[PDB]
C-alpha cells in the first residue's frame, strides 16, 4: 500500500508497482491535495499499465454533514480547492499574437465578487503542477513586498466577457540593493540569488546589484508544452 | 606509523 | 461503371479481418477537440 | 614510473582498497625518495588562480561549510604524495584522509567507517590539515 | 565544408538492382531493409543481421510507392501505375484490387484501419482494412491532387494540390478544418512534430510552415530549378533533409545554415536515413544503391559497428 | 590456433602452432586482405609483412 | 568559477548524473566562450611526462589494452572539458565517453548501459 501517493515522483510510482497487488489513495482539492495536472498524469499511467484497475472517490466527511457552511467558507477563503484551471477559449498563436498584463494585488484581493473568481482562476493555475499545495504559499502572494505578479492573456477582440481566460502566470520578486558592508559581515557570521552567489564567489560586490527572481511560471495543464513559456 | 596500521 | 470506374461497396472476404486496430496516442479526446476548434485562424 | 601511475588509477577501481593498504604501496622504507623541488611561482599560479588561492584562505578562519573547497582537494592531494609542496608534517592519521578525500573520492561518512575515528575529530584532523597547507602557499607567495 | 564524407568493402552482399531502384525504405524496427527496382519489377529486402537478401518477389507492374504496414516484413502494400493496389502477406502475394483514377502517393491511417488514395481525382479514395468496404468518398474540390501526409502527433490529414493550395482534413467526422494558401506545384509535403510542416516546390523550394501562422518561419530555395522530392527530418541536431535529383542538401531548422551537401555521380530517385545513424542510403538511377558515412550526424548503427573502427 | 603460412616466390608452406595468446594479440581486430607486420611472431620475424 | 567547480564535483556526487545532462551542464549558450589559447608546449611537460607521452603514442599504434592509458584518460578529459587543447572535433558520443570515464571514473561496462551502445562500439570510439 502507498499512501498519499501524489506526493512521490512518476517514475517512483512505477518502480513501487510490481506484479503484486497494489493499493492507491490520493488528495484532490484538499488540504494538501496535489493539483489536478499531476493526478491526471498518475491515472493515465495507472490506466495505460491482467491487470485490473478500481476506482474508488469518498465525499463524505466524518465529522460534520456536508453542506457546512463552515467548511465551503474557509476552503473559498483559502482557495485549497481547484477546478477546472480556466475556460477553453479559442487557440492563439503562440508566440505571437499574446501581451503580458500586470494584475494589482490590491486589486486581486479584495472580496470583490470579479476580483474573487479571478483569484480562484489564478490559484487553481498557480498550484496545479505543484507536489504538496501550501495554504501558506498564498500568505506570501497577497502581502509579501516585491512578489510581482504577471499573467499572460490571449488577444483581446473588440467584444469580451467579463473575465478573460488566464494562460500563463509568473510571480517575480524583486531582490538586491542590499550594502556591502552586510555581506562582509554575513560572510563572517534578501533571498536566494543574493546570498548563495556572495558566499560561492565570496564577491562583496555582488549584492549591490538589483535583479529579481521567477518564483514560480506556470502555463495550462491542456496547453502545457505549446510554448507559452 | 603506516606499518601499525596495517597490524 | 466500366473496369471498376465507379465505387462499389460490396464487402470484399480476402481483406475481411485483415488488421486489428491498435491506437497510440497520448492526446486526450477532451484535448482533441479544443485543439481542432482552434486550428488556424479559427 | 610504477608510483606516479598509482596515484592516478586510485579513482579506477582502486578506490575499493582501504586507506591504509594505498598508504602501503606509496610509501616504501626500503627505497627512500628524495623531497621533490619546492612548489614554485609559474607552477602554483597555473594550478591556483588567486580566487581559488583566496578561497582557501579565507576558508581557514571559518570552518564552516567543508562545501566551497572540495573541488581543490584532489588538486591538492596530489602535489603532498608526489614528494612537491615541502614537507606538511602530516601524521599517519591525517594521510589517510587526505589520500581518501583526494584520489579515492570518497566522502567523510564513509571514511569515518575505514579510519574508524569519530568524523567530528575527523573533521577536525582535516581542519588542521589544510592549515598546514595554506600557510605554505603564502610562505612560497611571500618568497617571489 | 569539413565533413570529408565516406563513400561504400560490401556492407551487403547483392544490394543491387538490375538497372534502377525507385523507393528504398526501412522497416521500424531496423532489421529489415526494402527496395523495389526495374526491369522486371522486384521487391527485394535485406536482413541487417545477415547481411544478406531474405527474398525477391517479382511484380506485374512497376511500383510508384509502397508502405511497410506491418512492425516486421509480414504485410506490405504496393501502388502501381496501372491503378492497382497489391498486398502481400508473409508467404507472397494475397490479394489484388484496382481504383477508378491513377494514385500519385498513399498514406495510410493506423488509427481507424483507414488507407487513403490521393491521385488524379479531387476526391480523395479511404481504404478500410479492417472492414472490407470501400468508406464514402471525401472531396477536395482541387483538379489534381499530388502528395498527401499523416502527423502522428495528432492525427491530422493534408493533401496538396495542382493548384499549389495545401488543404487539411480531419480523419475523424471527414471534414475540412482549414486551408492555406501559398504557379508551381506541390513537390513535397512532410509533417514534423505537432507544430512544423514542410512543403516542396516544382521551382526548387522549400518552404518551412508553421500551422497557426500563415506565413513561412524560413525560406530555403536550391539553386538549381529542379523539384524537391523528398524533405525528412532529423531530430538530434535539428537538421531538416532535403533532397532533390542533382544534389541533396543538409540544413540546420533555425537561421538554415547549411550543414553539408552530397553530390553524387547520378541522379537520386529517392534518399532514406537509417533511424539514429549517421548512415544515409540513397535510391540512384545505378545498379548500385548509393551507401554513405556521416560520423558527424550520427554514430555508426549496430549491425554495422565495426565501421567506427575502420574510419 | 594453428597458422598456415606460404611464401609463393619460394612456393613453400608451413604450418606452426602458436600457444602463446600474447603473440597472436597484433592479429586480432584485423580484416582480411590487410598487411600486418609480425614482429610479434619471434626474433626470427623482424621485418617480416604478412 | 562554476564550470571547473563542476568538473571536480562530479566525482564526488555528480557521477550519479548521466553523461547526457552533466554534458549539457558544461555546454551552454550554443557558443563558445572567449578562446584560451591551445596546450602549450611547456604545460605539456609539467602535464604529462616524457615516459608518459611515450606511452600514449605507443598505444594508439598497437591498440591492445586500454587499461595502460587508463591512468592518463583524467588528466586528458580536464584539458579538453576546459576548453583548452582546441577543439577536437569530438561526436556527442565520444564526447559523452570522456566525461564518463575522466571525469565521472566509470567503467566501460557501466557506460554501455548509460550511452545505449555496444560495448564493442564504446571501446573503438573510445580509440579514435
Amino acid at each position: 500500500v502507498i499512501d498519499e501517493a501524489a506526493a512521490i515522483p512518476l517514475p517512483l510510482v512505477k518502480s513501487l508497482l510490481g506484479p503484486y497487488l497494489v493499493f492507491m489513495a490520493s488528495t484532490i482539492n484538499g488540504y494538501e491535495g496535489t493539483g489536478r495536472s499531476l493526478s491526471l498524469k498518475l491515472i493515465q499511467q495507472l490506466r495505460q499499465q491482467a491487470r485490473t484497475l478500481y476506482e474508488v472517490s469518498l465525499q463524505e466527511s466524518i465529522r460534520y454533514a456536508p453542506g457546512d457552511a463552515v467548511e465551503k467558507w474557509l476552503n473559498d477563503l483559502l482557495c485549497l480547492d481547484c477546478l477546472n484551471i480556466t475556460r477553453i477559449v479559442s487557440g492563439c498563436p503562440l508566440p505571437e499574437a499574446c501581451e503580458l498584463y500586470y494584475v494589482n494585488r490590491d486589486t486581486l484581493f479584495c472580496y470583490h465578487k470579479a476580483s474573487e473568481v479571478f483569484l480562484q482562476r489564478l490559484m487553481a493555475l498557480y498550484v496545479a503542477s505543484h507536489y504538496k499545495n501550501s495554504p501558506n504559499d498564498l500568505q506570501m502572494l497577497s502581502d509579501a513586498p516585491a512578489h510581482h505578479l504577471f499573467c499572460l492573456l490571449p488577444p483581446v477582440p473588440p467584444t469580451q466577457n467579463a473575465l478573460p481566460e488566464v494562460l500563463a502566470v509568473i510571480q517575480v520578486c524583486l531582490e538586491g540593493e542590499i550594502s556591502r558592508q552586510s555581506i562582509l559581515n554575513s560572510l563572517s557570521r534578501g533571498d536566494l540569488i543574493p546570498w548563495t552567489v556572495s558566499e560561492q564567489f565570496q564577491d562583496p560586490d555582488f549584492g549591490g546589484l538589483s535583479g529579481g527572481r521567477v518564483v514560480r511560471i506556470a502555463v495550462h495543464p491542456d496547453y502545457q508544452g505549446m510554448g507559452y513559456g | 606509523s603506516g606499518q601499525k596500521l596495517g597490524p | 461503371a466500366s473496369k471498376g470506374r465507379k465505387l462499389r461497396f460490396h464487402v470484399l472476404s480476402k481483406l475481411l479481418s485483415f488488421m486489428a486496430p491498435i491506437d497510440h496516442t497520448t492526446m486526450n479526446d477532451d484535448a482533441r477537440t479544443e485543439l481542432y476548434r482552434s486550428l488556424f485562424g479559427q | 614510473d610504477f608510483r606516479r601511475r598509482f596515484l592516478a588509477l586510485l579513482s579506477y577501481q582502486f578506490s575499493t582498497f582501504s586507506p591504509s593498504l594505498a598508504l602501503n604501496i606509496i610509501q616504501n622504507r626500503n627505497m627512500g625518495k628524495p623531497a621533490q623541488p619546492a612548489l614554485s611561482r609559474e607552477e602554483l599560479e597555473a594550478l591556483f588562480l588567486p580566487y581559488d588561492l583566496k578561497r582557501l584562505e579565507m576558508y581557514s578562519r571559518n570552518m564552516v561549510d567543508y562545501h566551497l573547497i572540495m573541488d581543490m582537494i584532489p588538486a591538492i592531494s596530489r602535489i603532498y604524495f608526489l614528494n612537491q609542496l615541502g614537507d606538511l608534517a602530516l601524521s599517519a592519521a591525517q594521510s589517510a584522509l587526505l589520500l581518501g578525500i583526494g584520489l579515492q573520492h570518497k566522502s567523510v561518512d564513509q571514511l569515518e567507517k575505514e579510519i574508524e575515528l569519530p568524523s567530528g575529530q575527523l573533521m577536525g584532523l582535516f581542519n588542521r590539515i589544510i592549515r598546514k597547507v595554506v600557510k605554505l602557499f603564502n610562505e612560497v607567495q611571500e618568497k617571489a | 565544408n569539413e565533413v570529408k564524407i565516406y563513400s561504400l568493402i560490401e556492407l551487403i552482399q547483392d544490394f543491387e538492382m538490375p538497372t534502377v531502384c525507385t523507393t528504398i525504405k526501412v522497416s521500424k524496427d531496423g532489421q529489415y531493409i526494402l527496395a523495389t527496382g526495374t526491369y522486371k519489377p522486384r521487391v527485394r529486402c535485406y536482413d541487417t543481421y545477415q547481411l544478406s537478401l531474405k527474398f525477391e518477389r517479382c511484380l506485374d507492374s512497376e511500383v510508384v510507392t509502397f508502405e511497410i504496414l506491418s512492425d516486421d516484413y509480414s504485410k506490405i502494400v504496393f501502388l502501381h501505375n496501372d491503378r492497382y493496389i497489391e498486398f502481400h502477406s508473409q508467404s507472397g502475394f494475397y490479394y489484388k484490387t484496382r481504383i477508378p483514377k491513377f494514385g500519385r502517393d498513399f498514406s495510410y491511417h493506423y488509427p481507424s484501419c483507414d488507407l487513403y488514395f490521393v491521385g488524379a481525382s479531387s476526391e480523395v479514395y479511404r481504404l478500410n482494412l479492417e472492414q472490407g468496404r470501400y468508406l464514402n468518398p471525401l472531396q477536395t474540390d482541387a483538379a489534381e491532387n499530388n502528395v498527401c501526409d499523416i502527423n502522428s502527433v495528432h492525427g491530422l490529414f493534408a493533401t496538396g494540390t495542382i493548384e499549389g493550395r495545401v488543404e487539411c482534413w480531419d480523419p475523424r467526422t471527414r471534414n475540412r478544418v482549414g486551408l492555406l494558401d501559398c504557379l508551381p506545384t506541390i513537390s513535397a509535403l512532410k509533417f514534423n512534430g505537432a507544430l512544423t510542416m514542410a512543403v516542396g516546390t516544382t521551382t526548387g523550394q522549400v518552404l518551412l510552415y508553421d500551422l497557426r501562422s500563415d506565413k513561412p518561419l524560413l525560406v530555403k530555395d536550391h539553386q538549381y530549378g529542379l523539384p524537391i522530392k523528398s524533405v525528412h527530418f532529423q531530430d538530434s541536431l535539428d537538421l531538416i533533409l532535403s533532397a532533390d535529383s542533382r544534389i541533396v542538401k543538409m540544413w540546420n531548422k533555425n537561421s538554415g545554415k547549411i550543414f553539408t551537401s552530397l553530390e553524387p555521380e547520378h541522379d537520386l530517385n529517392d534518399v532514406c536515413l537509417y533511424p539514429n545513424s549517421g548512415m544515409l542510403l540513397t535510391a540512384n538511377e545505378t545498379p548500385k544503391m548509393g551507401i554513405y558515412y556521416i560520423p558527424v550526424l550520427g554514430p555508426a548503427p549496430r549491425w554495422c559497428s565495426f565501421l567506427d573502427n575502420l574510419t | 590456433m594453428k597458422l598456415n603460412i606460404s611464401f609463393p616466390a619460394t612456393g613453400c608452406q608451413k604450418l606452426i602452432e602458436v600457444d602463446d595468446e600474447r603473440k597472436l594479440r597484433t592479429f586480432y581486430e584485423k580484416r582480411m586482405a590487410t598487411e600486418v607486420a609480425a614482429d610479434a611472431l619471434g626474433e626470427e620475424w623482424k621485418g617480416y609483412v604478412v
